[PDB]
RNA sequence: UCGCUACUACCGAUUGGAUGGUUUAGUGAGGCCCUCGGAUCGGCCCGCCGGGGUGCCCUGGCGGAGCGCUGA
RNA sequence: GCUGCAGUUAAAAAGCUCGUAGUUGGAUCUUGUGGAGGGUUCCCCGCCCCUUGCCUCUCGGCGCCGGCCCGAAGCGUUUACUUUGAAAAAAUUAGAGUGUUCAAAGCAGGCCCGAGCCGCCUGGAUACCGCAGCUAGGAAUAAUGGAAUAGGACCGCGGUUCUAUUUUGUUGG
RNA sequence: UACCUGGUUGAUCCUGCCAGUAGCAUAUGCUUGUCUCAAAGAUUAAGCCAUGCAUGUCUAAGUACGCACGGCCGGUACAGUGAAACUGCGAAUGGCUCAUUAAAUCAGUUAUGGUUCCUUUGGUCGCCUACUUGGAUAACUGUGGUAAUUCUAGAGCUAAUACAUGCCGACGGCGCUGACUCCCUUUGUGUGGGAUGCGUGCAUUUAUCAGAUCAAAACCAACCCGGUCGGCGGCUUUGGUGACUCUAGAUAACCUCGGGCCGAUCGCAGCCCUCCGUGGCGGCGACGACCCAUUCGAACGUCUGCCCUAUCAACUUUCGAUGGUAGUCGCCGUGCCUACCAUGGUGACCACGGGUGACGGGGAAUCAGGGUUCGAUUCCGGAGAGGGAGCCUGAGAAACGGCUACCACAUCCAAGGAAGGCAGCAGGCGCGCAAAUUACCCACUC
């Protein structure tokens, strides 16, 4: 029906070329997923040579991963901010590959707390004194130390990480089509990236 | 007409080496499927009244493979056509007779019979080298075996032996230049001479000289070679011709001195 | 180099990380990016200004995704008025057996040039190659460029 | 040149007629996708009986309640 | 009417000139001698300076007595042309074989034995396939190429900068 | 066989055409003994169609309580033969037509390192239920409706290699945590063992790491061996291509259920029991399933090749034209599509436009050499089934011997509705100068 087919479009000198062969199966569109954020709906759609192909609409959950370290954790996708395609697609929460979105960032801190045995950005001390120093704190005798020794200094965290867990989001990148493939996943933004993508967002909102 | 595959061949599209008539009607057998291309098999019933007429109907052939006196590389085939080609043995245990299908100098697939105990193995070449799972290696040859943990020297245009009752090659040959090779393909067919020299070019279609043992210098292409045995010296046994290639004029004069027609 | 950016989005090279590991350089030092080139093969070799600049593009072969095989071919620069991208020509002679006589015939096609070669002007052979497809009239990248023929594009003392 | 017959082409009022194909705008069958919709049909929990077991349990048969929760 | 036409008068050179595309374009850059194949000088190795132009070498063979020699590796500025290979569906066509009763065809068929051989022998060639593309040899002919506001040659030296990761058993400064 | 002859004048020599001459293929007239081979509704109307037929299918081996036949008596998987019905598979092959179609089709040449692939062939096959799980449908039995259809309702039964579920065996698997404990340096750090936790097959998606060897020395710090109570000599580790972000490996995770895999299936014939029908196991098949390879292909892409026309010379663009960047979609590559941005692309070497009684090629007729003309048509490729569009099923179809709608036709009707597509074989009407039997048969060839 609504095809993608080539037998159409003009040639270089501006020339048209007449109808021939009638639209066939293997030249064929099928609309566009359309995927938001909201509860898991999945549909399944037979595909050429069998081998179904799922397509996802409202997700909610992406595995994203904190490769400077090399965890990935399981976590929320909260918000879209900025998406390099269109301007549009932010406004009715579309979701695709190459965005940019927003994350809970909370598994990333008890993996952190737990390895290199310090907190990020806090509130207060006040807090992780009756519960939270439990795991912080260690009884070990004989790896207190021992281990904790070489964790040290391969924590530096950078600036424009540690600010971000204090609000309680990370800007990770979609790096999956969910439309293919029937699950968002993707990467978390870290070095010159994390720096151009701020600037955008305050550029054009705001 | 297409819309999917074909399962018709006519006479006059299929290959001049089965040697077809045209006042048999419109359809040819058409080989099924299976390790052989079509431009390079014997389909069974091809074997059984158009060369050795055992048979003289395809209803005949239908009655005879369903008794299981048929085999093909050791195994038991039952249908009118199955694609057999360039190496492999057929054996009719009840006859107690073993074919092998070889070329003839003429290029066509002719009747070389052989001892049994020859028709234990046949002489496959390599074609890929495929690394499977968790650190384990393939082979791939021209008739579509896949044996695993081959030796870790040969490499593709090698010959192997394989042992048609256990799988498993016993043993090999190694490319090298000044052994004896069979052309399988191309103008040149049949021929039996050494490789002489090798050419390489960066890209595709390198070639490859041959020199036989009458003073002749042809070439072919790289992929249309196979290997038979070392310098002069063949791992298998030869029919009558033996890569010679005569030129027609030759061959007159040998008909007309033996006058060789009649017994 | 400095500024390569002037969409909107990052560019940036796949198979290439930012480690976040050890800090002290002192002023300056590691431009926190290690280069990505490949060999070609076929007698062809990398351009040593490849390797030292900086440009992201992924339809050149020297970086990006996308190989040359099956042919090769030469042509001549006749017009270059695109961004990353140039037309060239083919001139040859076509024979009819009527007669005994040939005849000139021209096509025109465009191909991709890396920003890699910036030492292209109109009037330079170049050479080309077969590769998968990678715009509606581009079928095809430069491999090589050279000038080897009359009224050179510099005065004769080299 | 003018007069006589066969015959062919052209111009032409009629803003000719007929048939076919393009083209703006409006209207738009049918299917597909998407978002809803819930006719309707079941399952599992509490009574009585049958079987097994420790007033109660499991399973089967039968009825009714909330039709609760759940699937199609 | 390319091979192969015609234009004073028979049908026919723009009134005349300039002019871009197109087509076409002067001359010029190497010859003799022993062996081998064919004559009585002349047409695969070498020699005058050259001879399939060079090196540089290093890894895997051949040698001869650690030391030394020569095949394969980059190529001779680029093409056309010509010559050799590769790769080309069948039928048709040319064409070999075969007594279809001869022929048009066809791909067959021919042999010795009373059957007592339980068989023997043999064919189903070969050629052609505009182009364009692939391969190797030739260097005449026709295009294209270089140092004249100099850079070619040699481990000739300086000045300046960047970089390679090998070795002091290993791992770090 | 590389050939000419008649006709302008009173007569002659030219120029030039007309006529004569031979072949080929269509029609037509007249005539016609015997023998073999055989083209045949293409030309025009890809006009329209009565009737008949042209695609179905069971083995020892998916499912037999047909009140069928049969039985030697049965059912205790249970018969032998078996209509019907569910299930699997095929119906996308062939046959036919030449309407569309001028860089399109198609041919030669190349490319998947840009992809998909039923099937065959070869490999892949263990991290109150298991002596076998769950509940309905047909045939069948019985009652009906409609003018009419290969229409269809209601009731009562009963199956599975249909449908939906889900163990066991042999896990004595791996890394990182380290309750702890022991020796020597408190610690740190050098040590040896260690309970307790979680993950630990392949496939799927993402991130990260590895994917080694070049050429030599001088001291200092931690260190093996040849060996000693501060210092010398000796080592270093998959596969493949011309070339890949290849192949295989490691780490951290992701998991699709109703929507990955890892057998609750069937038929022949044998055995062994610290031993008496169980607990065990062996051969020969049949079927199914996941992945890899193979075969048959399919789909896009490279270079070169085209008939007539300028009384067709400029064409193409936000109704994407050419390119860049990102995304969507698709089996994949790609302006294929969308957003943003640039202003390109093509042409006197004939673009663009128009015409074609133009499907293309392998070829055919004529022919000294060079050519000219034809190719609907038996082989190969393509396109289409009254005209358009959409779609289901499947590995493969935008299918018409499948479906839905519109438009042009045409049929039946109780006027409520219902049914149809001969460019399949025959046959009829029409059209024309113009073209065969409503025959016989699966024996050959497939």
């Amino acid at each position: 029906g609504i095809s993608r087919d080539n037998w159409h479009k003009r040639r270089k000198t501006g020339g048209k070329r007449k109808p021939y062969h009638k639209k066939r199966k293997y030249e064929l569109g099928r609309p566009a997923a359309n995927t938001k954020i909201g509860p898991r709906r999945i549909h399944t759609v037979g595909v050429r040579g069998g081998n179904k192909k799922y397509r996802a609409l409202r997700l909610d959950v992406g595995n994203f991963s904190w490769g400077s370290e090399c965890c990935t954790r399981k976590t929320r996708i909260i918000d879209v901010v900025y998406n390099a395609s269109n301007n549009e697609l932010v406004r009715t929460k579309t979701l695709v590959k190459n965005c940019i979105v927003l994350i809970d960032s909370t598994p990333y801190r008890q993996w952190y707390e737990s390895h290199y045995a310090l907190p990020l950005g806090r509130k207060k001390g006040a807090k992780l004194t009756p519960e939270e120093e439990e795991i912080l704190n260690k009884k070990r005798s004989k790896k207190i130390q021992k281990k904790y020794d070489e964790r040290k200094k391969n924590a530096k965290i950078s600036s424009l990480l540690e600010e971000q867990f204090q609000q309680g989001k990370l800007l990770a990148c979609i790096a999956s089509r969910p439309g293919q493939c029937g699950r968002a996943d993707g990467y978390v933004l870290e070095g010159k990236e994390l720096e151009f993508y701020l600037r955008k967002i305050k550029a054009r909102k705001g | 007409m297409a819309r999917g595959p074909k399962k018709h061949l006519k006479r006059v599209a299929a290959p001049k080496h089965w040697m077809l008539d045209k006042l048999t009607s419109v359809f040819a057998p058409r080989p099924s499927t299976g390790p052989h291309k079509l431009r390079e098999c014997l389909p069974l019933i091809i074997f059984l009244r158009n060369k050795l007429k055992y048979a003289l109907t395809g209803d005949e052939v239908k009655k005879i493979c369903m008794q299981r006196f048929i085999k093909i590389d050791g195994k038991v085939r039952a249908d009118i056509t199955y694609p057999a080609g360039f190496m492999d043995v057929i054996s009719i245990d009840k006859t107690g007779e073993n074919f092998r299908l070889i070329y003839d100098t003429k290029g066509r697939f002719a009747v070389h019979r052989i001892t049994p105990e020859e028709a234990k193995y046949k002489l496959c070449k390599v074609r890929k080298i495929f690394v499977g799972t968790k650190g384990i290696p393939h082979l791939v040859t021209h008739d579509a075996r896949t044996i695993r943990y081959p030796d870790p020297l040969i490499k593709m245009n090698d010959t192997i032996q394989i042992d048609l009752e256990t799988g498993k090659i016993t043993d090999f040959i190694k490319f090298d230049t000044g052994n004896l090779c069979m052309v399988t393909g191309g103008a040149n067919l049949g021929r039996i001479g050494v490789i002489t020299n090798r050419e390489r070019h960066p890209g595709s279609f390198d070639v490859v000289h041959v020199k036989d043992a009458n003073g002749n210098s042809f070439a072919t292409r790289l992929s249309n070679i196979f290997v038979i045995g070392k310098g002069n010296k063949p791992w298998i046994s030869l029919p009558r011709g033996k890569g010679i290639r005569l030129t027609i004029a030759e061959e007159r004069d040998k008909r007309l001195a033996a006058k060789q027609s009649s017994g | 180099m400095a500024d390569i950016q002037t969409e909107r989005a990052y560019q940036k090279q796949p198979t290439i990380f930012q480690n976040k590991k050890r800090v002290l350089l002192g002023e300056t030092g590691k431009e926190k990016l290690p280069r990505y080139y490949k060999n070609i093969g076929l007698g062809f070799k990398t351009p040593k200004e490849a390797i030292e600049g900086t440009y992201i593009d992924k339809k050149c072969p020297f970086t990006g995704n996308v190989s040359i095989r099956g042919r090769i071919l030469s042509g001549v620069v006749t017009k270059m008025k695109m961004q990353r991208t140039i037309v060239i020509r083919r001139d040859y002679l076509h024979y009819i057996r009527k007669y005994n006589r040939f005849e000139k015939r021209h096509k025109n096609m465009s191909v991709h040039l890396s920003p890699c070669f910036r030492d292209v002007q109109i009037g330079d052979i170049v050479t080309v190659g077969e590769c998968r497809p990678l715009s509606k009239t581009v079928r095809f990248n430069v491999l090589k460029v050279t000038k080897a023929a009359g009224t050179k594009k510099q005065f004769q003392k080299f």
